[PDB]
């Protein structure tokens, strides 16, 4: 069993009012059953997902993304779950990172 | 093109 | 030197019904063909313009292939729980990479072969082409299985033979997309922090393919630096940053350098 690495960031530098991605990456999981989801405000956003592929080291990775407006004062977090992990992992989305 | 992995374990 | 690898994906659904099964094929890491069972009518299918100019004849042998390799790693997948002795109710994983790395001058510099279970290395083809290590017991039956059988002689002479001929094929037909490349763009962001000092983040964007460095130097000593794992965009480039903390009015002494195969030369920036 491995724990799934996430990242979550925008496509293109974010503009607040100008149409960007939001991309959650997930790597270094194995098994590859996995649940991805994407909340804006706490609440689910109904997401594509990329096909799945693995690396090299046998672990796999995923690639989720949504179509998003940034705003002042929306948050946004990716939310995985995952056998190597007791509970859901959430990581929220910093503009600047 | 791609391998046949045609011995079995 | 170029690569030709396919990383082949069998998992098992237990109930009722066929594992799942994937195939995906990659020149110098980047996908160019899959197959998947869960699609409707399941067939190899073109993952980039450049190999869609082959005609109907090869997608219908290597979707014939794919097909075939399903049912021996669903053979594969039974074969394993009798060897480990484990139950038909639980999920299971069979991984296989295969393929090739080879130099300029066409020599074979490495062939790969080899096999994981449930995420484990589980057998592989040695870089003699010729022999066979283990992992394990349930391994070893394997090995002594394809010792008897002259597997390894069968996958050295694709290795050698196909693998090699059509990866020059394949550079030859799409040699301006395999080989293309985007230099990274880059600027850096200034954050003040609440201590009162700065973070400068160099930011490297929409650039191809994945490899590049980036580091930040003092008085052009290089340095205290944080570093994003390389992540692709969702439009075929990559992006990465790197970021230190500076104090507040001597920004100016700390510059950004980026490397990457696009770039004519060293990138060297500040804020
Ligand atoms: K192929």
């Amino acid at each position: 069993q491995k724990t799934p690495q996430i990242q979550v960031y925008s496509r293109h530098p974010p503009e607040n009012g100008k149409p960007n991605i939001l991309n959650c990456y997930v790597t270094q999981f194995h098994p590859p059953h996995i649940e991805i989801q994407m909340l804006k405000n706490g609440k689910k956003i109904p997401v594509e997902m990329s096909d799945m592929s693995f690396s090299k080291d046998w672990s796999f990775y995923i690639l989720a993304h949504t179509e998003f407006t940034p705003t002042e004062t929306d948050t946004y977090a990716c939310r995985v779950k995952h056998d190597s992990m007791a509970e859901p992992k959430t990581v929220y989305w910093d503009r600047d990172m | 093109i791609g391998p046949r992995a045609v011995d079995v374990l | 030197s170029h690569s030709l690898r396919y990383f082949v994906t069998a998992v098992s659904r237990p109930g009722f019904g066929e594992p799942r099964y994937m195939e995906v094929g990659y020149v110098d890491n980047t996908e160019f063909v899959r197959f998947d069972s869960d699609a409707e009518n399941p067939r190899y299918e073109p993952r980039a313009r450049w190999i869609e100019q082959e005609g109907p004849e090869y997608w219908e042998r290597e979707t014939r292939r794919a097909k075939g390799n399903e049912q021996s790693f669903r053979v594969d997948l039974r074969t394993a729980l009798r060897y480990y002795n484990q139950s038909a109710g639980g999920s299971h994983t069979l991984q296989w990479m295969a393929g090739c790395d080879v130099e300029s001058d066409g020599r074979l510099l490495r062939g790969y072969w080899q096999f994981a279970y449930d995420g484990c290395d589980y057998i592989a083809l040695n870089e003699d082409l010729k022999t066979w290590t283990a992992a394990d017991m349930a391994a070893q039956i394997t090995r002594r299985k394809w010792e008897q059988a002259g597997a390894a002689e069968r996958d050295r002479a694709y290795l050698e033979g196909e693998c090699v001929e059509w990866l020059r094929r394949y550079l030859k037909n799409g040699n301006a997309t395999l080989l293309r490349t985007d230099p990274p763009k880059a600027h850096v962001t200034h954050h003040r922090r609440p201590e009162g000092d700065v973070t400068l983040r160099c930011w490297a964007l929409g650039f191809y393919p994945a490899d590049i460095t980036l580091t930040w130097q003092l008085n052009g000593e290089e340095l205290e630096m944080e570093l994003v794992e390389t992540r692709p965009a969702g439009d075929g480039t990559f992006q990465k940053w790197a970021s230190v903390v500076v104090p507040l009015g001597k920004e100016q002494k700390y510059t950004c350098h980026v490397e990457h195969e696009g770039l004519p030369e060293p990138l060297t920036l500040r804020w």
